[PDB]
């Protein structure tokens, strides 16, 4: 009975306060829930070579925009820094690339082979341009610090490694062997110690 | 500014000196406050709409009626003879209309001259011809002096086909150097920011009537509940649970008529209003053979540049891909702008603008090394902010402005 007077409904609130509250509520309830799927088309248009042989280049095959983006990210990872600074561009485009790969009642064998071929082609579009080395370089530069950088890099690695991709596994193993990178395994270990578990104190509090 | 036989290095130095002396401080202040939206509740604000006319075609970015509070222009006299610190404050005065006319004439001439690919660019190179000139144009446009027909003409110069009101090629397809492309990307990002500001203002305008009708029906429901309270005491508790839930919860529950669960006690017409406004907003954002829109134009231009040439400069690649992601993730602009969107009453406009000026001073003096006069400025600005009634009345605005982080 006294609750409605201890705290008033929306009609008692001033116009501007209610307007701000409605803006926040509309944002949270609608804008995130509205979802559009553009990753496949984006990563395919970026993969398309834009008529390079028609263009008056008279030279070797120029690198596609997706390859240039992957090279930019790889160079940023390889650059020596005291800390792996967060890059909004990376956390956006790595998510886009991972979505493009994983792209997700009984299925026939021909159909299942079809989704396998689709996944292989989508993983090829990325690990034919250096994504396998990129996802290792970012983890190595992380130096065992948990963050959104690793949270997106691991997702991209899983997306490109779905189904146990032998070509991608071989590419990562060869890259690690030829670079003799200890930082990758050091960062993996550090992430393992930084991983969290259940906390009775926090649960009780 | 105008001599065509000036050496390129001196031309760049002079276009830098002009910006630094006269038209840099206000540009910096407005650029810092560009990501914050305080929209007063005025009749001009209510008049704002997503689409200018009945057909759903985007208007030219920039032009229109914008009511968002922005930093105020005040320029000190160029007379430095007086030793007063009050007159030493602010930026020296300049004929900012002669400057804006000359810049437009200049870029108009440069578009025609460089298109023929002459062997004698102003300053000796296309970079010296374009990078400092476009940068002066970019600073003027950021400062916002360009308005209406001047912006229309400069948009025609940037791209005639896309911005045509309804064999000439705009700056976007001119085989531009990398430094020129970086400045063009900056201009395109500013245009996108203007579109996002227009979207936020239209959302605030729609809120004015939508929230009013929501409050009216929510109070009629309360009156019906309280008059039927005597009929059943058991039903009274579950009827009044909404009325005793916190106002944020009330907004959240009344705004669930999305999908088909329909748990909200929202009238059908109130549901239809937002169901139409949200569709119109998504159409404006592009979520749901020429490009005809800035978003499609940028999405074509960035990919065309990347396919055409291997961009050597990492910053150009970064800017191009950031802009492309902005075009392809328009909902992201909303999810990042709305949490920084605040609404104030008309009476509080003067106090809000004074508080914003004080905050602008406090935030802009972050970039200078600490000193005694800066200590006095910090203390005085903090005192003014404390004295402002807005600081007390609107803690949410204070938190969204990131003021505690600045201190």
């Amino acid at each position: 009975v006294v609750a409605c007077f201890r705290m008033a409904p929306l009609y008692n609130l001033p116009r501007h306060r209610a307007v701000n509250l409605f803006l926040q509520g509309y944002e949270k309830s609608w804008i995130e829930t509205e979802e559009h799927y553009f990753e496949d088309k984006l990563i395919e248009d970026l993969a398309k070579p834009g008529a390079e042989p028609p263009e008056e280049d008279e030279g070797t095959k120029r690198v596609d925009p997706l390859h240039q983006l992957i090279l930019l990210f790889s160079r940023t990872a390889l650059t020596e820094k005291c800390k792996l600074e967060e890059d909004f561009l990376y956390m956006a485009y790595a998510d886009i690339m991972a979505k493009s790969c994983h792209d997700e009642e009984v299925k026939s064998f021909e159909e299942k082979e079809m989704e396998k071929q689709k996944l292989l082609y989508q993983q090829a579009r990325l690990h034919d341009r250096g994504a396998a080395e990129m996802v290792l370089q970012t983890i190595s530069a992380s130096k065992g610090e948990t963050g959104p950088m690793v949270a997106a890099t691991l997702k991209l690695g899983i997306a490109i490694l779905n189904g146990g991709n032998s070509t991608v596994q071989q590419k990562m193993l060869d890259y690690l062997k030829e670079k003799k990178d200890v930082g990758f395994f050091q960062s993996l270990a550090g992430l393992m110690q930084s991983c969290s578990v259940l906390d009775l104190n926090a649960f009780e509090r | 500014i105008e001599n065509k036989y000036m050496p390129g290095l001196l031309r760049a130095g002079y276009y830098d000196l002009l910006i630094d002396i006269h038209l840099s401080s206000y540009a910096t202040a407005r650029l810092m406050m560009n990501n914050e939206y305080i929209v007063p509740m005025t009749e001009e604000t209510k008049s704002i709409t997503l689409f200018p006319d009945e057909n759903k075609k985007h208007g030219l970015p920039g032009i229109g009626l914008s009511t968002s509070l922005r930093p105020r222009m005040q320029f000190s006299s160029p007379s430095f003879v007086s030793i007063s610190n009050e007159c030493y404050q602010y930026s020296p005065e300049f004929p900012l209309d002669i400057l804006k006319s000359k810049t437009i004439q200049m870029l108009t001439e440069a578009v025609k001259e460089g298109s023929l690919h002459a062997r004698d660019p102003v300053g000796g190179t296309t970079e010296f011809l374009f990078v400092p000139l476009i940068k002066l144009f970019y600073t003027l446009l950021i400062m916002g002096i360009f308005h209406n027909e001047d912006l229309k003409h400069i948009l025609q110069l940037i791209e005639p086909s896309v911005f045509k009101e309804a064999p000439k090629e705009g700056l976007l397809q001119m085989k531009l150097p990398e430094p020129v492309k970086l400045q063009m990307c900056l201009l395109l990002q500013y245009l996108c920011d203007c579109q996002v500001r227009h979207r936020i203002e239209a959302i605030v305008a729609f809120s004015d009537d939508f929230v009013a009708k929501l409050q009216d029906n929510q109070r009629f429901r309360y009156n019906e509940v309280m008059q039927a309270l005597n009929m059943s005491a058991a039903l009274t508790a579950r009827k009044t649970k909404e009325f005793r839930s916190p106002p944020q919860e009330q907004i959240n529950m009344l705004l669930n008529f999305k999908d088909d669960k329909s748990e909200c006690p929202c009238p059908e017409e109130i549901r239809d209003q937002l169901l139409d406004f949200h569709e119109d907003l998504m159409t404006h954002c592009g979520i749901e053979k020429k490009s005809s829109t800035l978003q499609q134009l940028i999405s074509e231009t960035m990919v065309r540049w990347a396919q055409e040439s291997v961009i050597e400069d990492p910053e150009l690649v970064r800017a191009m891909f950031v802009l492309l992601h902005r075009q392809y993730d328009g909902i992201g602009g909303l999810v990042r702008a709305l949490p920084k969107t605040y609404t104030i009453n008309g009476v509080s406009v003067e106090d809000t603008i004074n508080l914003l000026a004080s905050l602008g001073q406090i935030r802009s003096l972050l970039s200078v090394r600490m000193g005694k006069e800066e200590e006095k400025l910090m203390i005085r600005g903090l005192g003014d902010i404390m004295n402002n009634k807005v600081f007390y009345q609107h803690p949410n605005l204070m938190r969204a402005l990131g003021m505690h982080e600045t201190v």
